[PDB]
DNA sequence: TAACAGCTCTAACAGGAATA
RNA sequence: AUUCCUGUUAGAGCUGUUAAC
DNA sequence: TAACAGCTCTAACAGGAATA
RNA sequence: AUUCCUGUUAGAGCUGUUAAC
């Protein structure tokens, strides 16, 4: 009664790069091949511009002459890769801006800041980007700075500013990417250098790498929630992404809202139905016309009797529908036995109820070990001892434990804003609760779409 | 009148209800509406003229949506959404051709783009199940009708202008259920859709909705009027003695938008004695999954096609253990069957007043609600006097997983007393954290030989580690290893978690330790977490983790006593 | 044309296919036949002019058949079964009043009496899985109408005369399947029934059915001719280029009684260069079962309704064991999988050529044919050389039970493993009686101490008794005590089938022991036969059978061994 | 089998050209008649109960500029009750551009 | 279509009588 | 054949699994 | 609607760095 | 907020089970 159903470990997805070449370790394929989106020119060169106030901006240069140079890692040496020069890893020259390029935040922002107004902070570190804004042409990403001094205002109840400002210059177009003194001063340089060059690459232009082996007739969705806390009561703002490989080139990751109020973050029937619907109509669009045929709809929730219901009569019953739900906090884990030096290797999935299984998006990878080649990687060591499982509960499905396990972990590997190997949730679910911040703290977003080059 | 009233109206006199969906019910089937149906034709006749790309505009896109408004507004064609514009489209892009309109027609609504919803899934299982006789919809397309083919698997009888003396005979022979259609199938000659057909009534037709009228009563959704020969068919069928005994509700998604002739025409029959109601109920695919709430006694065979997320999916079949393998924290409790005491109080109990019971008297037993105690009869006449005590009795749990599951009192019961019984004969201590069990290595007793493979277990290199003790940089903070221990019920089964955790003496000093938690927890890898979990298996169980069957009862001593038997290997399985 | 031939012809051409269902096939679906409904319109009008009891003598009766015949040729009626009959005897009944013709037809042929059968429903699964487009039957009431709708889940397009030009339309913009009925439906007024009906046909579906002819071949089925309106239809349709491209094969239930205007039909299009064809395939039913079997890569939902036998239902669960119990003969073999060896032989081998190579050989090793081996190779080279030998390796039963289950072979296999394996360290000799293995008391040894025990349970009132000897007047036949030992394949489970019998030395002089063996068996009832049954578990396993799970392995000292695990207690159940 | 090619090179196709004719409406461009062969094949085409259901287009760069048995045929199958029409276009592949 | 394996049945006989 | 079904001796019928034809 | 049980999530903080 | 998710402290949300109203 002690013998479980026999599992089987999915091999570490591929990841298409430059000319289609294919490595499982991002950052070692980037240095070696170079990015997937570089075939062809999206981004000409990588153009960039500063907005910090007078005193800090040199910190703001020196880090970008940090990011031209190459760097070697000091922390975590078991993973990461040696960089090259943003110039010879991503085969584009990094611009650094000139005077123009190159604004200064107003000194009304430290007064804010004194005064502990997180909103009028936000609304002048906006307002400080006019400069910037008539040389739009000018300049292709916007690397704002906060001073240490701003740090009252950087988090507080009913507030946030890194998603304010998001919300505030996602409408204009602009990507912004957000540096902080904190990663600023830290000691390891390669860590900080390669997660800011391949959000600035993201950022400018698009697709550092991606998922390989990925069928074109399926579409990926993830919904997730956030609280916003009511004097009165409360409001669960949620909102949902999609995934999907298109017929053309560029693989395509959009989030957005689901619309009134919600009082729990379980959608209704009307919710459902017009969210799905938007869903594949965008999936139609960038299809031209055509009917996904596999859909998936992973909820950190459960999902109720009328979303299960919405589902199933908002598309035809040529595309099947695998409703799963993630489960993030669960009582198993598991040790991996030949007892192993190294835990469960990653992507083990263990059938424990006809609906219920477990999944190993964390664990031991193979095969991306830079020295002493052959031993094994654990990702979250220095959090954890061992890797903690996520629940996925089928809600709906014809056959194949296999199908969604192997799409999880493939869509645990492409977050382009995620420096490290893979992560523990699918993208999908990530930036769901990414959009669903932002939206938590800018309500009027609800009527647009965005890609994930603006949030990451 | 309110909404609540009306599900009760609908559901006191259900037998006689004839229903009237004309235009809005198609919306929500995936079905294009007539507001989209003219920027359909607008679009292509547009893209006609003006020699344009289709595939490089999107109709529902606002700007190319504007600019072809425009266009049309450029020739003189009507502004915006205006009467006599879907039919000056029609006439306009069509010519006069009968014929093409039809096809183009059918093709927009064609029955290959319709998904039924609950909503449609609804009202054809109140044709079948016989509560609604007659059903008269003024949309052409396929669905409430492949509804019915759906959820019964027999065909329906629509009549359409095309015979349109079928319906006066058929409601008359009472061989329902009828589905009239006032505008008729699009696959027939006359469509009666434009406007200069849409102010004539087929005269047998209006017929047989006034035979119907007189019989049943009216419920008319998603209708917004702006037609006149249906509106002056409803009000010369009010004009009939008994016109709707069962009275008519006309439910609009929003009584602020109605129309104002729904109003007057509402007023009217009021007017003339008949008890007609105006509700608000929201969409009709949200109104009709109400109104199969409140049916009793739907039949299972079609209640299985209704609500297709009723019945259970996914019930994917897990393959043999066949063929490294994985060795989780579960320990399988195989006992299936257990025995409990019952006490009949005089007077009704909250499971909250005997928790404070609990904490006051503090007996030697355990007790829950739903009362179920567990162990001697005694220790509850201490807690409950004679007085108050009418029987005490015997309980039965044929089967325990599908009782945990099915109430989570039974759960927390059957989770307390494995813990008391793991812990009955043993000097490891029990604590609570939260609603989590411990059991922790008594500060004490920590020399205990039993405690020595777990000394095996935490030292370095081999040697011999440390079990209990104090934080290196606390005032008071004392330390020790432990087990949370807990209950899971996965499927059919029932299963105890083992998880290594370092216990605080201090409840709410527990933070003030975390460094010395994580640097403890540091290099508790694979190996070492094996080598504890097996030593905190071995001093839980007093066996090894191979081939044993260990039971374990709590209160030996007493006549009502739960006698559990826990696998002592936890769960494996190798890979395939 | 021969009936195999047809069917390949169709099945290589099913996709554009015609079909042409007569008033035969709706004779199966429960509906009056057109002789039925004579018979009953004769005995309805026959009880009220002549004023009789209508429910006191029946219909089906061959002397009221015969009176109400006699009486109706009493007034000089048409004789017996006769052209212009049918149309009469309506239009005498119903004094030329469609409207009550046409209730009557519709009570008779309502949608109540019927009961669909494999070939309506394997005609719409045609229909809705796309073979076959267009299906014009003869009929009237809607029995495909109703069962294709039952299987596909999807409502059926059908024509009728209501309208008739809803046919080419929907044949010329490809809307199919399309059903026209070319006498059209009983709701509808046109009905098109009597004889002076059947000599004119409908512009619109004439025209339809010469359109329909270009694009695919006809099938028709359960249609007897008769029809003058029909057959003309078919002789312009025939009168066409490439009428019946893939031909039209005139399928009757019998060649033999088919009316010579089919056969004249049939020699009149040939002349006209098509290749139509005349065959019979017996009824209907049969004829559409046979092309569902020819069917491939039908789809699962839609064929879990054409054949509802096929899926497999009374999956009715089984109770818990709560809660007198009887104490069965069968040990539950709880070995899941088993290890056999394989030889691959250079030319193919038969199970008999095996089975006299053991004979012959005589190894000390099991084979059986699927070529699996359980035993020592060595064993097998002495049965196969070198050369018959291409490569010898492992075999993995995963699952003994549905292995055993799928091929008697294994079973029988599994079964003398399992015989050899409790035989193998006894004394205890093994014989064969047909196919069932006897386990029977050697007479050298009859005086062991492992005999005592059931030397005990044949005593009588509790002294010693006998277990081998000589009958009492036999001139040489010996007898012992034996088991019967099998294998049975219960659900997912395997037991092992123990029962005691009387061996006798000579295998075919049993029979003159029988007084014996009954005498000898007159008096072991159920303590006797529980005391033996007993004793017999105690020999063959050598543990009592109380919570006991002894495990035996056949070639242990060989590298093919197979290891079984049975429990040493029978099955059991407590009553409920 | 389609999509299906086949050059009249003028009765090999003329049985398949009526078998054709019931099924899909038939547009004609390029031609301007003047071959008997093909005349009398489209008009043996046209006799039966269900022809060019959809309709026969015929479209000519300039409408008067068309030879008269063109427009003799339009009248003749417009008179069985057929829905030939005779529309002006401009070059068969700038026709064939715009559509 | 020819063997082979099991599961189950009937077709001819024979045959003695309800825990002793 | 007043009954009952316990055995004996045989053959078929189904399923299969191979080899074919 | 008021408690109570479990399962699971986010909301604020804090926080150190890949088998030693 | 270059990242990662490990914990702490809380509250909700669902399910339920009773008592009601
Ligand atoms: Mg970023």
């Amino acid at each position: 009664l002690s013998q479980l159903a026999a599992h089987s470990t999915i091999p570490e997805p591929l990841l298409l790069f430059k000319d289609n070449r294919t490595d499982t370790h991002p950052l070692r394929g980037l240095s070696q091949y170079g990015p997937y989106s570089a075939c062809f020119n999206l981004p000409g060169q990588v153009r960039l511009a500063y907005l910090a106030p007078t005193e800090h901006m040199r910190k703001l240069d020196a880090i970008v002459r940090e990011l031209q140079n190459p760097a070697t890692p000091k922390e975590a040496t078991n993973y990461y890769v040696e960089y090259g020069g943003f110039e010879k890893v991503f085969k584009v020259p990094l611009v650094m801006p000139q005077e123009h390029l190159r604004c200064l935040a107003l000194d009304e922002c430290h007064g804010v800041a004194a005064n502990g107004n997180g909103l009028a902070l936000a609304d002048k570190i906006v307002q400080s980007m006019s400069g910037l804004f008539r040389q739009k042409h000018a300049f292709d990403v916007l690397l704002v700075y906060l001073p240490a001094s701003w740090k009252k205002c950087f988090e507080y109840d009913g507030f946030d500013l890194h998603d304010r400002i998001k919300a505030k210059v996602a409408p204009l177009n602009l990507p912004i990417q957000i540096i902080n003194d904190t990663a600023l001063t830290r000691q390891c340089r390669a860590n900080v250098m390669w997660g800011v060059s391949v959000a600035l690459y993201a950022k400018a232009g698009g697709i550092p790498w991606k998922l390989a082996d990925w069928d074109k007739d399926e579409a990926y969705i993830g919904l997730s929630y956030a609280i916003k806390k009511n004097a009165e009561g409360q409001e669960y703002t949620t909102c949902c992404s999609q995934v999907f490989d298109p017929d053309g080139t560029g693989f395509e990751f959009v989030a957005y809202d689901t619309r009134d109020r919600k009082g729990n973050p379980y959608l209704s029937y009307q919710e459902m139905q017009s969210v799905l619907s938007k869903s594949l109509h965008l999936y139609q669009s960038s299809h031209n016309g055509r009917m996904p045929r596999k859909i998936f709809i992973h909820k950190t929730t459960h999902f109720t009797e009328d979303e299960i219901q919405g589902a199933f009569d908002s598309f035809s019953s040529s595309t099947e529908i695998e409703l799963v739900q993630i489960i993030q906090s669960t009582n198993w884990y598991g040790l991996k036995v030949d007892p192993a030096s190294y835990p469960v290797d990653r992507g083990l999935y263990q059938p424990l109820t006809e609906s219920e299984c477990l999944l190993w998006t964390q664990g031991s990878v193979m095969g991306v070990n830079q020295q002493n080649p052959g031993q094994p990687v654990f990702k979250e060591a220095a959090l954890t001892p061992l890797p903690n499982p996520i629940m996925l509960r089928r809600f709906s499905g014809n056959g194949g434990w296999h199908a969604t396990c192997s799409s999880i972990l493939a869509l645990t590997k492409v977050d382009w804003n995620n420096n490290t190997l893979y992560k523990k949730l699918p993208v999908t679910l990530v930036y769901s609760q990414v959009f669903a911040d932002v939206v938590k703290q800018t309500p009027e977003i609800v009527n647009e779409i965005y890609d994930y080059r603006f949030f990451m | 009148l309110t909404d609540n009233e009306f599900y009760q109206h609908y559901l006191q006199n259900s037998q006689h209800m004839m229903w009237f969906l004309g235009a809005g019910t198609s919306r929500s089937a995936g079905l294009p509406t007539a507001s989209d149906i003219i920027w359909d034709l607008k679009h292509r006749y547009y893209c006609l003229h003006e020699n344009q790309d289709y595939q490089k505009h999107d109709i529902n896109n606002h700007a190319i949506k504007s600019k072809i408004q425009s266009y049309m507004d450029s020739k003189g064609f009507p502004l915006q959404w205006s009467p006599e514009e879907y039919s000056f489209y029609f006439e306009l892009v069509f010519r006069d051709d009968y014929e093409a309109q039809r096809k183009y027609l059918l093709e927009a609504l064609a029955s290959r783009k319709v998904s039924l919803n609950i909503g449609h899934r609804v009202l054809a299982a109140l044709l079948e199940m016989n509560q609604t006789k007659v059903v008269f919809t003024t949309n052409f397309d396929d669905v409430i009708e492949t509804a019915f083919s759906d959820i019964s698997g027999k065909h329906l009888s629509v009549y359409h202008l095309e015979g349109s003396y079928a319906a006066l005979s058929a409601l008359n022979t009472e061989a329902f259920p009828i589905y009239a259609k006032i505008h008729g199938d699009f696959r027939y000659q006359k469509i009666k859709n434009l406007t200069p057909d849409l102010q004539t009534n087929d005269r047998e037709i209006h017929k047989c909705f006034l035979a119907a009228a007189i019989r049943f009563g009216l419920v008319v959704s998603g209708y917004s009027g702006r037609d006149e020969n249906v509106m002056t068919m409803l009000r010369a069928a009010i004009d009939q003695n008994n016109a709707f005994p069962h009275g008519l509700y006309w439910t609009v998604p929003s009584i602020s938008k109605s129309e104002p002739a729904v109003q007057d025409l509402i007023t009217y029959a009021q007017g003339k004695g008949v008890r007609a109601y105006l509700v608000e109920t929201g969409t009709f695919d949200e109104m009709l999954s109400k109104i199969w709430r409140q049916v009793k006694d739907k039949p299972a065979a079609i209640d299985a096609k209704v609500r297709t997320a009723r019945v259970c999916p996914v019930s994917i079949p897990l393959p043999g253990p066949g063929k490294p393998a994985l060795r989780t924290n579960a320990l399988p409790v195989v006992t299936q069957s257990i025995r409990c005491g019952v006490v009949t109080l005089a007077s009704p109990i909250t499971f909250s007043e005997l928790k404070e019971r609990i904490s006051q008297k503090s007996p030697k037993a355990l007790l829950t609600y739903t009362v179920l105690f567990l162990g001697g009869e005694p220790e509850i006449r201490k807690i409950f006097s004679n007085d108050e005590i009418n029987s005490i009795g015997q309980y039965y749990i044929d089967e325990i997983a599908q009782s945990v599951a099915a109430s989570t009192f039974l759960k927390s019961f059957v989770e307390e007393a494995i813990l008391t019984a793991l812990l009955r004969e043993k000097p490891i201590l029990h604590r609570v954290r939260h609603r989590t069990h411990y059991a922790v290595i008594p500060n004490a007793s920590a020399k205990d030989d039993r405690f020595l493979d777990l000394r095996k277990a935490v030292g370095f290199k081999g040697d011999l580690g440390y079990i209990t003790g104090n934080v290196t940089n606390a005032k008071e903070l004392s330390w020790a290893e432990a087990v949370s221990i807990r209950l899971e019920e996965r499927g059919g089964k029932l299963w105890i978690m083992l998880k290594p955790e370092i216990w605080i003496k201090p409840l709410d000093r527990r933070e003030e330790a975390t460094d010395f938690i994580r640097s403890r927890r540091r290099y508790r890898f694979n190996q070492c977490s094996y080598q504890i979990l097996d030593a905190w298996i071995k001093i839980l169980f007093g066996s090894i983790g191979g081939g044993g069957t260990v039971n374990i009862s709590c209160f030996p001593d007493a006549e009502f006593k739960a006698e559990f038997e826990i696998g002592t290997r936890t769960a494996f399985s190798l890979g395939v």
